[PDB]
């Protein structure tokens, strides 16, 4: 008489299938991407246009003696 | 004290291709829910020098049908460019200061497949000898992803020098600016030099890996060895190229730190794909180069061409 199964006491668990969490799509990307890449070419033309006058700094310093 | 110095550098960096292997295992250990190497260490950490003796006493054999002058010559050259490309690298200060030693780096990553060639040929029969030459044929097409887009960035840096890449670099962090080509600038490295998921030479299921499938554990210790050489000298070269450091001359120290730290994270990378992707079945290796990765690197490098002039921001050089 020492058996089994409970009278009460279940779930089940699913069967189910889902995971489909978005993600910040359509639109949303391509826009922080060029919005990103625009910072960085305008992080540019302060620097390499500055490095391009103390280039000609460089060959100032030259000129300025030999004779 | 020249010649103490380049006895200063070979040696301490053969530790650190012996100590690579042991967190090849730990670091692809804890992914799987288990330890590291447990008994031996303590903590594994005296692991290598044990498993580096076993392979000098253990026989090597040379193969009966085997040539001569070739099958011994290609370990000679493997380990040549595996430690000579370690020569023109700044940290900060290199041990040369070549003028143009960028290209440099393409005249060390050439020749590396023409030890291949010998070794699948000098040895023996078809699990290396046309399972060899399709390693060959993946190698050779990922210069042309890889040099132009070398070349695209130098438009922007000014010149051929790498003491330059620093300077331009002091507040931008380049990876911002160009981070299309920074994409395809990691997975031609992840196929080139030979790794997990555009695997073939090396060899899951593939050639069996019909490029080692026959050296003993003589000549073999160095195949390993030499090669584990180029895979964090690639992580060493895209961490002074795109993701740069800030140099201070009058503290040198505070750059080395600062820097190694950067290099091993992106080696941790070629561990941390291998436990995540299959491979990639040898026609779409390559089905991917041509058709898929190319005609986008012409496509940003006549982007960059014009870009520099019409912004009016030549580099100067
Ligand atoms: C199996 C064992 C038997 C084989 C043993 C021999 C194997 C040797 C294989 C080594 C192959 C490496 C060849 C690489 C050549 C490239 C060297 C180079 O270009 O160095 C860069 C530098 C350029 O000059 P630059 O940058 O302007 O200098 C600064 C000036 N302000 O140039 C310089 O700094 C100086 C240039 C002159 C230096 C001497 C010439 C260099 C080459 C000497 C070795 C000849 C090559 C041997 C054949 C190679 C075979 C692979
Ligand atoms: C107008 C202003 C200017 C506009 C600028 C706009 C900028 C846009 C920039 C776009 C260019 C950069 C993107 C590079 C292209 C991606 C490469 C590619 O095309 O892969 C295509 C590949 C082909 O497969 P598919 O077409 O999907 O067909 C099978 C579907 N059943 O399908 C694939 O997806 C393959 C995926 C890669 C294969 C290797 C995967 C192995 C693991 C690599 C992980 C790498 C992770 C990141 C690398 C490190 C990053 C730091």
């Amino acid at each position: 008489k020492q058996d089994m199964p409970p009278v009460g006491g279940y779930g089940p668990i699913d069967y189910k299938r889902n995971l489909p969490r978005r993600g910040l799509s359509g639109y949303s990307m391509f826009a922080v991407g060029i919005g990103a890449l625009l910072f960085g070419y305008w992080s540019m033309m302060k620097w390499n246009r500055e490095r391009r006058r103390l280039q000609i700094e460089d060959f100032e310093a030259r000129i300025a003696l030999m004779p | 004290m020249f010649m103490i110095n380049i006895l200063m550098l070979i040696i301490p960096i053969l530790l650190a291709v012996a100590f690579l292997t042991l967190v090849e295992r730990k670091v692809l250990g804890y992914m799987q829910l288990r330890k590291g190497p447990n008994v031996v260490g303590p903590y594994g950490l005296l692991q290598p020098i044990a498993d580096a003796i076993k392979l000098f006493i253990k026989e090597p054999l040379r193969p009966a049908t085997s040539s001569a002058s070739m099958f011994i010559l290609a370990p000679i050259m493997a380990l040549g460019l595996a430690l000579t490309m370690w020569i023109p690298l700044p940290m900060p200060y290199p041990l040369i200061n070549m003028n143009l030693g960028v290209l440099f780096m393409l005249a060390m990553s050439s020749l590396a497949v023409y030890s291949i060639l010998w070794s699948g040929w000098a040895s023996n029969s078809k699990y290396a000898l046309i399972g060899a030459l399709r390693a060959v044929a993946q190698t050779i097409s990922y210069e042309v992803t890889l040099a132009i887009i070398l070349l695209s960035v130098l438009l922007m840096s000014g010149s051929f020098t790498l003491s330059t890449l620093i300077t331009t670099q002091e507040q931008m962090w380049l990876i911002l600016p160009a981070w299309p080509l920074a994409m395809m600038w990691f997975i031609s490295t992840l196929a080139e030099t030979n790794r997990a998921p555009f695997d073939l030479t090396e060899g899951e299921s593939e050639l069996v890996s019909g490029f080692n499938v026959e050296y003993a554990a003589g000549p073999f210790a160095l195949f390993f060895m030499a090669e584990y050489a180029n895979i964090i000298m690639m992580n060493i070269f895209t961490a002074i190229l795109f993701l740069g450091t800030s140099h201070n001359p009058h503290m040198p120290e505070l750059y080395t730190i600062n820097f190694t730290i950067k290099s091993l994270l992106l080696t941790m990378s070629f561990l941390w794909i291998r436990a995540s992707y299959p491979r990639f079945r040898y026609d779409q290796l390559m089905h991917l180069l041509w058709k898929n990765f190319l005609p986008l690197t012409l496509a940003l490098c006549m982007w960059h061409v014009s870009l520099p002039i019409l912004t009016s921001g030549i580099p100067p050089q």
